[PDB]
């Protein structure tokens, strides 16, 4: 596989930075979703939260929570410190793939594989809860609020957000790209040009044209306890049992979880060589 | 078998070091490649989603303006024969 | 060890890659077997699911399933999803194991130890789910279908499977030779002349020969909720309960389970060094 | 004792790393070079193994086609100690 | 493809080798970069905290010590307008 | 983050070493206690049992425990056994945090995140025991005992148990450098000059003069079975219900327990390399 | 600590290989067991299994076992196989120590740490079964078994099983200098010229003379369903309830139990550097 | 800011790596340091047991063999303070 790396870097001229971080755009995060428990009952996994988002003066995230007045907006910060004081709150899960995984109306990850896709985010910080907050966001987006300007605002936040992270950030670069993924395909199944037309998912690229009226049987084929928007444009993916009973028994599981925080391993240390 | 080090000195290397895994775990090299792969073949693919969609387009377009004049007729023919060629050729790629 | 290799390299006038490809080669997985548990109920390892397997015209797999008549085909694809969609299915429990260590009648690895060998397969696609009903399949086969035709068949297959995968695809290869292995041991055990001789068991290459017609106890002494076919030729380790109890304790066991597509350490980033 | 950077300055190298186990753990290297070794001993055991069954086909062919005529009994003796010497060879190799 | 040790003898190279990692687990070097980082912007900081605890020992001195005469209440406004500015510059760094 | 050190250690001219030993300086131990737990009865996280540390002639800590008489010294060496003989014992629970992250009146890490942040310390010999028992010792020390006298005997130990200390005893120097975060931040908030004024923690250095005297909330904003010295100046983090509720979760989670001991990776062993 | 080694190497004029080796030989184990538990009872520990043992033709081991007459010998082979047969039966638990620990009537390790020094061997062949009955019959000899005869028996085993070994098979290595620690102790204890002094364990070498007769407190004070030999030489470490106590809590709660033969991590495989 | 391949073109090295813990879990390389210390100053430590014996032997070899006679009160005085001398050095050692 290094090979392969070193004949696509010289192949598109591209340095070794520019192919592995081609190789690492490949990856996302999706089924973003609160995580709710009290005790040993029945969890809750909620992905429609939030109804909608708003960018302030001063670039911070505002949201219209789910149930609340249609301009009865709450700081970012404030939903972060509810969420911090909720016993039951038990951070967001999200299933890590690669895009050419995502068919649509399904996933193309086994069931069993998928099991061991999820992992457990608890937000270090303000950022990481808007991020996570964003992507859930963008996922459950109706048709009604998949608008110009709303793109413009989530454009401009991720470009402010952008520039505060470093690459060697890799989890909040993972899920700044899952939002430029979500983003672009949102805006391209609601018949607007993307922003980047590279970060529209590759499968939604073709479902828009294959299935857009009366698909044939054959061509419908290649696509095919939890709360989501069911008019999400972006969530389809959660309507699948193969994705919702996976995530269930996933948590349900008395072996501990994967943090998200920890996806990419590091180290970092003193290095000593001796030889004769 | 032993050589003492008063016959070949030892050296001692010393660095800091930092070590960053490039794709979040479980996934593997072999999996973001082969999605590089699928992602560049899917995006050459799009010229056959759109002929389809054309094809299609050309379809709702000739049964919304409209016997032994078969002119129409010739024309849906044209369209559903080239639209079932893109079709093929996509059911190809996806099934391999 | 490693002053090992590269005395074998050099006395052999072998690359680096085909003396590590010949200590790998080495490693094959055993007793592979559909694992079935519906809650925390007893669990069923079957080994017997299939009856028959037949390669289609576009070289993809077929199976004559258990109790299915005997030219009722259903394809590897149905199967996969069938599997997929049941709720007590856990996927494929494989022993890993070096040659040495099959003794035909009985493994050389004491069943405390043999405990630790066990992982759970889930394949991640259709070539995976195919490799290890393969496997299970001619471990299982009886006389009548240890054929000519069966042996063609496989090898044309696991040919079209071998072009496919490359040897950095750890886990596909170790399943493919795997394959080669008992297919080859097998048609020895039938006094067919393999394929390849190289890749027929040690221990069964002597024991054909030494346990032919009456052996005398010190020969045979060489040697020694499953199920498994009793006819089935290179399935004889099956019948000792130093195999069957370590297989059952592994399952029950609390502890979390190796997953067979991680048995192959990986580690891809990037490597700062600072010095002075 | 420290140098500083302006006395000896610091080299920075970075590198993409990819690593690869050989073995499917939990077979470690010692397991399947000893596996490797054995099985070699074992390919070349394989003339012992066809001799000791050269000696049985003999021993069922004396059995198969027949007193103070010692002859059939002599060959009996003679194929029955060959085949003793490959046993005892085998076993010594088994039972080391 | 494969070259043989023949035309490319292979090399072995030993090493003993020891590797201490640098932070404890499990914070990481982004974290302690971003607190060395923090510190350094705290530390320059001390001036602001300096400054205002100044005004409000001499507003206190104000009060301690004391109409048409405005001079007391000029004072005050000035220690009053100094705080203000040292707490909105604190304030702008920690939420920033 | 490699590029990082490498600007640091040119701009400042500062080794290699020195460089990594500014970035370690700021990882501290905070919230030591000892665990106590009759079987799988309710835990008790206690930080009071020392009230008064002194030095012994030959440089080893004497310690008056809570509830004894005001002179009555026990080695730490006989307290060390009384810790070992009591079946109920568990050792040290503590946090790891970067120096940025204490609040003074809370921790700027999320209960969530906190609950990864405990390890538990089970000390190897008498200096570890001694080391935890002075952190939390100091992190508890009312302003009765925050004199000159004790701060000069403590130093001199530190001193002592410094130059016994390798930089590659990586636990004990972050015991040692906890002690010395603790010691020069409580010199300063007894108004008495901090033997190293690098050494204060940050936030406490501007909580001291923004809230001296009824401070105006937006000021007080920044910085907001468990037995503590609500008395003890360093101490103010354990108010917090959002410090104290991760503790006990922590603790009573089935998920098995870091060691202190082993929070610095270490590997110590041969490497050969093979290549043509 | 490689600095150290660097110098250490260059004092004494030893290749990196010894001075690396003169390091390893400080470890060993020591109280070794035989572990049996039916399902989830109550747990026995075991060490006085083996009551005699001898060395037929073929430099094989032979035992007494503990309850048979006095001369009937078991086959090693025999007793493994009865071992492996036996459901009950869990392997052996030993726990690794250094040399300078191991003070005679008691180990300098704290009870909660050595909880975290026991594993739990299966052998993996008769030689790895042999190592470790081995060991547990040395700790446990009595008076009466430590003789010229015996001791010239064993090293001639030892001999010839460390012929057979190569210093790559870390755990032979580490079970067969555990013996020679065990033996040479033995024979100094009991006033026999050991075979090699420097394999003396150090706190014994002085506890022999310190504590010879009617020594006075001071002196012993440096030394102070579990079955031992009470007349046992080398076991007196077993007397100990912060050795017992241990052992037994290890057993029912630490949950992945470490293996003795996983106790030197070991990695092989191939290294990929791509760099401009 | 950078480099492609055609003006700074990447190299790809191979190997076979393998890689051995010198000693066993959880025991570090400090621990074993100062053990092989320890034992050292212990295998040094060896002549003061000795002697302390030697005084022990010579103080039972006067109570068995044998008042204004003060000669062997004399002979026990120096061995029981030679022994004293031999047991305060040990327990300054091992109580450091
Ligand atoms: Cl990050
Ligand atoms: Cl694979
Ligand atoms: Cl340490
Ligand atoms: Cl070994």
């Amino acid at each position: 596989s290094a090979a392969t790396i070193l004949k696509q870097a010289i192949a598109g001229d591209r340095s070794l930075v520019e192919a592995a971080e081609a190789i690492s755009q490949q990856t996302l995060l999706r089924l973003a979703c609160e995580v709710r428990q009290v005790g040993d009952r029945q969890p809750r996994f909620t992905a429609t939260s939030i109804a909608r988002v708003d960018v302030a003066p001063g670039c911070r995230l505002r949201f219209v929570l789910d149930g609340s007045p249609e301009d009865a907006y709450v700081t970012s910060e404030d939903y972060f410190k509810r969420c911090c004081g909720q016993s039951s709150y038990r951070g967001f899960a999200v299933a890590v793939l690669t895009a050419n995984e995502d068919h649509v109306h399904s996933l193309a990850v086994p069931p069993l594989v998928l099991l061991h896709r999820f992992s457990l985010f608890n937000p270090r910080d303000l950022l990481d809860f808007e991020l996570a907050c964003l992507l859930m966001y963008l996922e459950n987006c109706p048709r009604s609020h998949a608008t110009p300007s709303t793109f413009a605002k989530v454009l401009a936040w991720l470009g402010v957000a952008g520039r505060r992270t470093s690459p060697f950030e890799r989890v909040r670069c993972l899920f700044l790209r899952s939002c430029h993924w979500v983003l672009n395909t949102l805006m391209f199944m609601v018949h607007v040009k993307p922003f980047d037309d590279e970060f529209v998912l590759p499968h939604w690229y073709m479902a828009r044209y294959l299935l857009a009226n009366n698909p044939p049987p054959v061509l419908s084929a290649l696509f095919c306890c939890v709360a989501y928007n069911p008019a999400g444009i972006m969530g389809s993916c959660w309507a699948s049992e193969e994705v919702r009973a996976p995530l269930v028994y996933w948590w349900l599981s008395e072996t501990p979880k994967r943090q998200t925080s920890s996806l990419f391993y590091q180290f970092c240390g003193s290095l000593e060589v001796l030889f004769q | 078998a032993a050589v003492p080090p008063s016959e070949a000195e030892p050296r001692l290397q010393e660095a800091l070091v930092v070590v960053n895994a490039l794709l979040p775990a479980p996934i593997t090299l072999d999996d973001a490649l082969g999605s590089l792969d699928d992602t560049r073949r899917l995006v050459k693919a799009r010229a056959l989603a759109r002929t389809y969609h054309a094809c299609m387009v050309n379809l709702e377009r000739l049964a919304r303006h409209h016997t032994i004049d078969g002119a129409v007729a010739a024309h849906q023919d044209k369209m559903r024969r080239l639209a079932d060629t893109c079709m093929a050729t996509i059911l190809q790629m996806y099934m391999s």
